[PDB]
């Protein structure tokens, strides 16, 4: 069995030995005969290489060649060579990279997308960009549910529709869109907006609900308890005005719900609570959109890819756009919870 | 001891 | 002078008062008396009123509407009524209530000129943002082709479009989306220094190219001895990054803060690949719209002003490096 | 298996013989012959050696030299050559001393989570500890603003920082210590026991907040039900007070082993009570708060605090513990 | 004449009567109806009231007042009404209870620490927490003595520095962090490290010297005959692996010095090579303790209002048990160092 | 506690 060194991994003379890595996999190693060693070990993996192969190879110790094979393995510096065929005139090229990167055999994760089934619901700037990126990473199928049509002040936000858009129904112009992107996937759309707390048995089962649509006020508390009931997995994305919002991402019988982390009378202003929360229009902004719906589906594909953890496992998360901000809310599961207790 | 804790 | 009530404001009875707002500015009102009478004071202001008209159509004793009416103000929960009125409608609503006039927010996009150097992923996503937000020229910089692995994170890119310039692709997506601005193509990817005099002044310039691997070096000096505002904006792997936003004069640049060995690291560095991940592309290209939208409208202050700032994506984790300016730097100064 | 003499051993005539070790492990060796044959023994493994070629290079019996051997071995005074490979290197010695691997404890830390429940005194020390062991992730909570009277003893906190909240100041100033590691805030205090569930799961939560008065019977309460570690910290005025640590199916809880005009006098009196706060009691608490937290998720030896309420008092030579065993009646849990 | 009820008094319901005070002082009173009498008793020092007017509205025969009054009073439950007449907004407050309790005026505590000097002699992990606590308690003068530089390793014990003062000198760095924390006081470096016993004489007269400078071995016994000879009052604070040591804090003419109790060639080589390896296994929390208790110490020593711990005695505070043991360092007369 | 304080 061959291994081969990573593309993703560079290397620099830093402090006293060297980085090896990039992003979040950056390892800093002090020792400056360790990094040396570490080196040329890797050095020994640029073709695919079985251990041995690649040590017949090198001008170091045995047992040195062992410790630093065993850092490069364990990081996922060097990968199993089988790991390493796309087609390179494949698509997801550059998506395999990041698969390798956290261990995955990339082709696994790719077929994992390939029959995987998402439900958009709400198909607005958060709706919009989500279904962009699944459809580009290769989600198979992909349902589009809205009722709603397409406005002139919705451009600003809304990346798939142009100009010409305008009064086309979301659903028929993300479709078109997506199927411009990528020819390979099947992409449907039901004409529906969730009213009734019964509309949710019309929403088809999938791999996982991408929930964005804000209204109803309260829309996910619907979704919430039909999903728990339903056992369906769903991501909830969307903005407060200037923060962007992810999470939590339901996963039946692992997370904790929307419910779990939850425990005017005067009528004259009462009536004006109302009138001012009816005229209620989000001040919202591209870049916070966008942001919102990128996380979301990350969170989406490590779902569905299973290579690494969703970072909205347990979470509400906010990011803030005016500062360098993120906070989370709690939303673990409660053994006393009201709608996913079952026990 | 004891009393109970402040904070 | 008449005051209205934001259309971005939402109020909820919470804990032992309410909330007033939402996002970054939501305030949390201890007291009930105060919270019912904050919320008397704003009813009045639903369609524009002088505070005399509202202290006389809200029931409530002077002291208690002028305090409930400077809360209102400061929060820029209330504007100038002249401040209301659109494409842009729902970008108006973000300035209002940073206390901006929108109109003269948009008049800076609409005269502005940015350029965007380097039209990959991360130049796609902020090229779209700021087409879609007004921002009057874009001029769009790159020499390269479309490619079938390139659809993964250029979300203006067709799979009719692999072969075709990128440049060219993203000027017709852009002018679809904003018909009322203009865009240039320039055929030019920076392989000397000298190539930078090519690329023409700006309010600013957005870097997002990765070729070759020296380039915000050069990018720097150039725009910091032609008084050039910048900002730069990538990724190293899973990590998103945006910033510094260098300002002439004003905040600091981006240098303030064995043999066999050798070429075997020279090497293994040749054959690099990043670990590309469109989710981190556009975080990292969204939050560079923004401060470039911030910088230029004037409205709030840019995030990466003096800053290098990192999103992370396996974790839930932002970070900024410090990079405000020395007064021994190599580079300014 | 190479085996090699911990940096932390010294040695010293005394008495009849002489002493091993330094610290708790110290020991006295009566017999002078047999104190000389650990030395002699001790002294092959100064630099990483196997047990036969030691054996070779002393000049002792066979039979003394295991002896010798096992009583170094046994006493973590000798350890394997591996557990020998930093900035957490003095913590290493730790480890080390108690026969652990260094790495293996300093790979648990960096995998943990820990709530910091309070932001005060006994936070700010508990937490850069915490922090600068390398304890992967902490999460602090707290809703308070930083004013100049806290200065006495939230390290962490300068007079620049008056004003801000207590939770973003922490952050920047674990940060600042250990960039490596991932902080949260969390902006709440516990003024209803319902704000607990807005707390997250952790390996340990550290509790500390002086109010309200019975924050720990509902964070008992709260963990016992959701099986949440938990460790108390604090003060009765002059005496620093640590434990229990709880852990669930495995110790007893905070509660298992414990007129008309009086009982309204005694609220009143007891209503206007204020700690006499002092730093040195405050940091004693801390520190063996965060010792006890650093070995329960290290696993290297036993809390201190298991089953255990301990008093250290700051005006007489004196430390006290109260038993807090489990109890089948107990009103929270059995 | 005035007498005000301690905030920090607490009174509980317990066993057959109940408890009075939180902390050393609490005392267990087994006699119900006593009990209740020192109750109506306390709660009439609430507001700050004479003897005569708080027995005034007292419900209860003026023998059992006046022997719950005495009881309160010598615990110091109840204080003067004058002690407490600071601003509960004045920055060195939150200690002024603590001063209360035990029957000092905060006031006049407050300014001997004020009117204090203390060389701090070793700016390594004890230096770091013993200065800040002495800063933020108001010691009016501190003069920091270390000629070591920052490293990567130091940061877990030494508080206050941060990744960014690596390179840079402890002396200079803790200077910066104190005057951030207090920038009422003075602070004072002297950039140097006790190589020879003929380098002490560099170090300055103070209220007191906190000695945790971490080379040479003898450092103490060098330190010990300088301050006998200097009359220098000292303390001593550190550890022993995993044991937390501080003490003995030696006054002149008053306590025993630290040489006061003290008790083959090639045996001696390994001995002597076995010794030059040692590193200490340091651990923030033994550190921390050491630090604290060495700190309050310092305190009382200069502030006068409650005996410090380790006069006559080394005190060892154990960490993986419960364990606290004072060592003897009473005066000899028969003492090398200091006696005949 | 028998031997000398490291610092
Ligand atoms: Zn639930
Ligand atoms: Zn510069
Ligand atoms: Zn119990
Ligand atoms: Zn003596």
């Amino acid at each position: 069995m061959d291994y081969i060194l990573g593309r993703y991994v560079k290397i620099a003379r830093y402090g006293s030995g060297g980085l090896v890595g990039g992003g979040g996999k950056e390892q800093y190693v002090e020792n400056l005969v360790l990094w040396e060693n570490i080196i040329k070990t890797a050095y020994c993996f640029i073709t695919p290489s079985s251990y041995t192969a690649a040590l017949e190879t090198a001008n170091i110790p045995e047992k040195d060649f062992s410790n630093c094979f065993r850092f490069l393995k364990e990081n996922f510096f060097i990968i199993p060579g089988e790991y390493n065929n796309s087609t390179e005139n494949n698509r997801y090229s550059r998506n395999f990279l990041h698969y390798q990167s956290y261990g995955a055999n990339p082709v696994l994760v790719q077929d994992k997308l390939k029959n995987a089934k998402v439900v958009i619901l709400g198909c607005g700037g958060i709706g919009n960009h989500v279904s962009v990126i699944l459809a580009t990473s290769g989600i198979g199928e992909i349902i589009l549910i809205d009722n709603d049509q397409i406005e002139n002040t919705n451009l600003t936000r809304q990346v798939l529709f142009s100009e010409d858009d305008v009064g086309k129904n979301k659903t028929e112009v993300i479709k078109r869109e997506l199927l411009k992107r990528n020819s390979e996937i099947s992409v449907s759309e039901i004409a529906l907006n969730i009213n009734d707390y019964t509309d949710l048995h019309k929403v088809p089962e999938a791999d996982i609900w991408v929930v964005s649509a804000d209204h109803p006020f309260n829309l996910i508390n619907w979704v919430n308890k039909y999903c728990v009931r339903a056992n369906q997995p769903y991501i909830n994305a969307g903005y407060v005005n200037d923060i962007a919002v992810f999470g939590p991402l339901y996963v039946p019988g692992k997370t904790g719900c929307y419910e779990c982390q939850k425990v005017s009378e005067k009528e004259n202003i009462d009536h004006k609570i109302k009138l001012i929360n009816s005229r209620f229009k989000p001040a919202t902004f591209a870049p916070v959109n966008n942001v919102a719906a990128a996380l979301c589906a990350a969170d989406v594909i490590k779902f569905i890819g299973k290579y690494s953890e969703p970072l909205s496992l347990n979470k509400r998360i906010g990011i803030w756009s005016d500062e360098i901000k993120i906070h989370s809310q709690n939303m673990g599961r409660s053994p006393v919870c009201s709608v996913c207790g079952n026990r | 001891m004891r009393t109970g804790n402040a904070n």
